[PDB]
């Protein structure tokens, strides 16, 4: 019912037009547009409303660069964002009523471009004494504070590739804008005695780091 | 100051049925139609239900229209939502959402301030809480390895909230047993490893797992 | 049946401007110093042209009245005044009936009266009417022209020759039937000139869709009076949400009872203090309906004020006693323009589908109401301008007016009986319904004691 493009991209202080486009078969005039916004593990958070220049309210404390207003033609509600800035990455959702509901549309990510490159920081933790006692052993590699938002992760243990027992996460936006990951390698305790050191190697844009724990 | 505090996720069978509430404070909730809406992790806002400031109207998504009810009780500043036959679908963090206040005497309004959200997760699998063990310091990385745990969420704390400069919680791994892992890191300055004390509160509300563990240098 | 018998349409009807004419003596052409030059020449040229003098009288813009009468005395025998007020007439930003031609109109018809000119006024106005629905009504207000001119037609016969309209921006029409218009042989007063020919206005008898109130209803004037009845009835129809709009809404006498009359109709219902002369008001109110509930209808039954004063007819007053019809109406108009409404009902009269004596104050702001109706549906929009004769029950005083209109033939409608005509007018999309209870016999006797008319020609009950 209400469709919004997946993704939308601009540099700092440039406009931003969010669009939510209705069905065919169906004005866009009549219908009040709900904006919200939501930022990685936040909750939505209301922008503003727009259902003409006689029907419209923005959100108590929401700033004047975020506005709203239709283009007929295009049968789509619009967000303006004005003066895009960096705290403004996040996703945006457009909401209307329609025959005895509302509805979402589908959403927009908006990223800021132009953003400097950072540089993982990867962090290596051993098994513990505790964990160990328990029978169990888990290498823990944690990589935080780069960008763009993709890392390779790989471990070795003596030089050699480790396919097995390696758990990995999709990299996660934090709230600074940067991404994060982390990587879990789990062993048997004579595993982890058996090898001389082990090795959290994280790629980043053509850079290579590692990290090496050894059990002595 | 406008609180909406939800109670009552967790895991539940496919076809059983949850009960969720939302306790209102800092306004007057019988002035105030109320929301509920649902976000299955990763994906899109999904509106599911409203009820009129007085309980007297009340409006529900197709997708669950006949399967929930929703309610409100003026007396104790509270609303419900009763989710019945539920599938994996209905898997999602559930927003209380509150409406600006009413102006006539009839009619809604989409929410102006949302909860903080709880998550129904609808599985077989059964409920376990989390192993929790020290990461040692070898400025200064040390902390917390919580794993094993189903479902999400576990929330960490560093000192009982009063360490919060340079705390980094990681989303955690799913791994292939099903069960989830999480690690909580705090950066702090060597010099006072031998001193200051740290210790992670970790909760796993669904399985009532509170632990506080101490992390010293090994 | 009952409904039936209640309902007309004004319509135009082709007709002669009247033989040949040639005029004597010598004939004003009121105008403003500033504006319709081209029609003025026109409209010499066609008087002097059937044998007439012909001399301008520049009429200042919002002109005393006592001076303008002087100005008169002096110019000697006069045999007719062409008025020019409203033609080639700007539109400045104000309220509609501002208008300076309103009020000039009318000090020049006191002028006539205190300098005893002996000589009728003929007024000309720019696609002020329209004689069908392929011709858009340019300027709602200088029907305004038309409803206090029947008026003063009725109550000083003398003065006042008729109403002409020409398309705006034309003299081909005016040079070619003026003459024989103002020589005056069929007794017509209310005409219009098209390019293919003359037409008088004139009253008509008016012969699976169906209207229901949906979302929320608006009634302005909606705590009392024809207001209040409308309330009541679209509470039966089953109004999901009636919103009643007033001066002082919930501090209306009567207003408490009546909200809780219509809940036990049916209907939920919301009571505001709103002035619906302030367009700023209006907005807030209409951003504050729920989105489940949208407005899908208006009902616009605020009502003209009277003081109870009865000093001489002004523009001024009028524009005044009027702005809650007439600026309430044109707020509306504009907030709504975007919505998409079921129907925009303006409620209108009979003091400006024919006119009585008295009614001067009342007929201006109706004809407003029944030319943005029809601008409206030009336009493509919804719109309703139901001229109502008399209710019975709720509302107006009792006393030697009302008295005299039922005298007249015009009687009292109950208000189901009205609100059916609606229900009728509204299924059908009429524009411009009339609903009245008129005793011909008695109704036309009344109405032409003191002079002829035309208008009910095409009522067989009038002959
Ligand atoms: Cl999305």
């Amino acid at each position: 019912v209400l469709t919004q493009p997946s993704s939308l991209s601009a540099s700092p202080g440039a406009s931003a037009s969010l669009t939510c486009t209705l069905r065919s078969g169906i004005n866009v005039g009549t219908y009040r547009i709900y904006w919200y916004q939501q930022k990685p593990g936040s909750p939505p958070q209301y922008l503003l409303r727009y259902k003409s220049d006689s029907d419209k309210q923005q959100g108590s404390g929401v700033p004047s660069r975020f506005s709203g207003s239709k283009d007929a033609s295009a049968n789509a509600g619009i967000l303006l964002i004005s003066g895009l800035q960096s705290e403004d990455e996040a996703d945006y959702y457009c909401m209307t009523w329609h025959s005895s509901a509302y509805v979402f549309g589908t959403g927009t990510k908006v990223t800021v471009l132009g953003q400097p490159k950072a540089n993982p920081t990867v962090t290596l933790f051993p098994p513990s004494s505790e964990e160990l006692q328990a029978n169990k052993a888990t290498l823990v590699c944690l990589i935080s504070d780069f960008y763009p938002g993709a890392v390779t992760v790989a471990w070795k243990a003596d030089g050699s590739p480790v396919k097995a027992g390696v758990e990995t996460t999709k990299p996660s936006k934090q709230s600074n804008n940067k991404y994060a990951a982390s990587s879990y390698l789990s062993l048997t305790p004579e595993q982890w005695k058996s090898h001389r050191s082990y090795s959290c190697q994280v790629t980043h844009e053509g850079s290579t780091v590692e990290k090496t724990v050894a059990p002595t | 100051e406008v609180q909406l505090v939800q109670s009552g996720g967790g895991v539940v069978q496919p076809g059983r049925s949850l009960r969720l509430s939302c306790a209102a404070s800092g306004f007057t909730f019988s002035s105030y139609a109320m929301h509920w809406v649902r976000q299955a992790p990763g994906k899109g806002l999904e509106w599911v239900a409203v009820i009129s400031y007085d309980g007297s109207n009340k409006y529900y998504a197709d997708s669950v229209k006949g399967r929930f009810t929703i309610s409100r009780d003026n007396s104790k500043n509270t609303l419900y939502l009763q989710m019945n036959s539920l599938r994996a679908e209905d898997t999602a963090v559930y927003y209380c959402a509150r409406a600006p206040i009413q102006v006539m005497v009839r009619g809604v309004m989409a929410p102006d301030y949302w909860g903080q959200g709880t998550l129904v997760t609808v599985s077989s699998a059964s409920t376990k809480g989390p192993s929790v063990f020290p990461l040692a310091p070898s400025t200064a990385a040390l902390g917390c390895l919580v794993k094993d745990y189903f479902p999400e969420p576990v929330t960490v704390s560093w000192n009982s909230g009063a360490l919060t400069s340079g705390v980094h919680t990681f989303p955690a791994v799913l791994q292939s047993s099903g069960l989830y892992s999480l690690s909580s890191v705090v950066t702090v300055p060597s010099s006072s490893l031998g001193t200051q004390t740290y210790i992670c509160n970790v909760n796993h509300k669904p399985s009532n797992t509170k632990v506080d563990k101490k992390v010293e240098p090994k | 049946d009952e409904v039936s018998a209640l309902r007309y349409r004004i319509e135009w009807r082709p007709t002669g401007a009247g033989e040949p004419a040639r005029l004597d003596g010598t004939w004003l052409v009121a105008k403003y110093a500033g504006t319709a030059d081209e029609t003025s020449t026109a409209a010499r040229e066609a008087l002097e042209s059937a044998g007439a003098r012909v001399r301008e009288l520049v009429v200042d813009a919002r002109c005393g009245r006592d001076e303008l009468a002087e100005r008169l005395r002096s110019v000697g025998e006069v045999a007719g005044v062409l008025s020019l007020l409203a033609v080639d007439e700007a539109e400045p930003e104000e309220a509609p009936l501002a208008l300076a031609s309103l009020a000039d109109t009318l000090s020049l018809v006191q002028a006539m009266v205190s300098a005893e000119l002996g000589c009728p006024l003929w007024t000309v106005t720019e696609s002020a009417v329209a004689t069908g629905p392929f011709e858009r009504v340019r300027n709602a207000a200088h029907g305004a022209l038309w409803g206090v001119g029947r008026v003063i037609a009725l109550e000083n016969p003398a003065v006042w020759g008729g109403l002409v309209d020409v398309p705006a921006g034309s003299v081909a029409e005016l040079a070619r039937h003026l003459a024989a218009v103002v020589s005056g042989g069929a007794g017509e007063d209310q005409l219009a000139l098209r390019a293919d020919g003359v037409y008088g206005r004139r009253w008509v008898r008016a012969a699976d869709d169906e209207w229901k109130p949906t979302g929320t209803v608006l009634v302005t004037g909606g705590t009392g009076g024809v207001g209040g009845q409308i309330a009541r009835w679209l509470a039966r129809r089953g109004a999901p949400h009636l919103l009643l709009v007033s001066r002082s809404g919930p501090d209306a006498d009567g207003a408490g009872e009546l909200v809780a009359e219509l809940e036990a109709l049916g209907a939920r219902t919301t009571v505001a203090a709103c002035d619906v002369t302030d367009r700023e008001s209006v907005r807030e109110l209409l951003g504050g309906i729920g989105d489940d509930v949208p407005l899908s209808a208006v009902f616009h039954a605020a009502a003209t004020l009277d003081d109870g004063t009865v000093d001489t007819l002004t523009g001024e007053r009028i524009e005044r006693a009027s702005r809650a019809k007439v600026l309430g109406a044109r707020n509306l108009h504009e907030l709504t323009r975007e919505l998409d409404l079921t129907a925009f009902v303006l409620f209108s009269s009979f003091a400006s589908a024919f006119g009585a004596p008295g009614l001067g104050g009342y007929a201006p702001g109706n004809a407003y109401l029944d030319g943005l109706a029809q601008q409206r549906r030009s336009d493509g929009l919804p719109a309703t301008a139901v001229a109502w004769g008399t209710w019975a029950g709720s509302g107006m005083a009792e006393g030697p007016v009302a008295d005299r209109f039922r005298r007249h033939g015009v009687i009292e409608m109950p208000p189901e009986t009205a609100c059916r005509a609606l229900q009728n007018a509204l299924d059908r999309a009429e524009v411009c319904p009339i609903v009245i209870d008129v005793r011909w016999d008695r109704f036309l006797l009344a109405y032409t004691a003191q002079r002829p008319t035309r208008l009910f020609d095409e009522i067989d009950d009038a002959r």
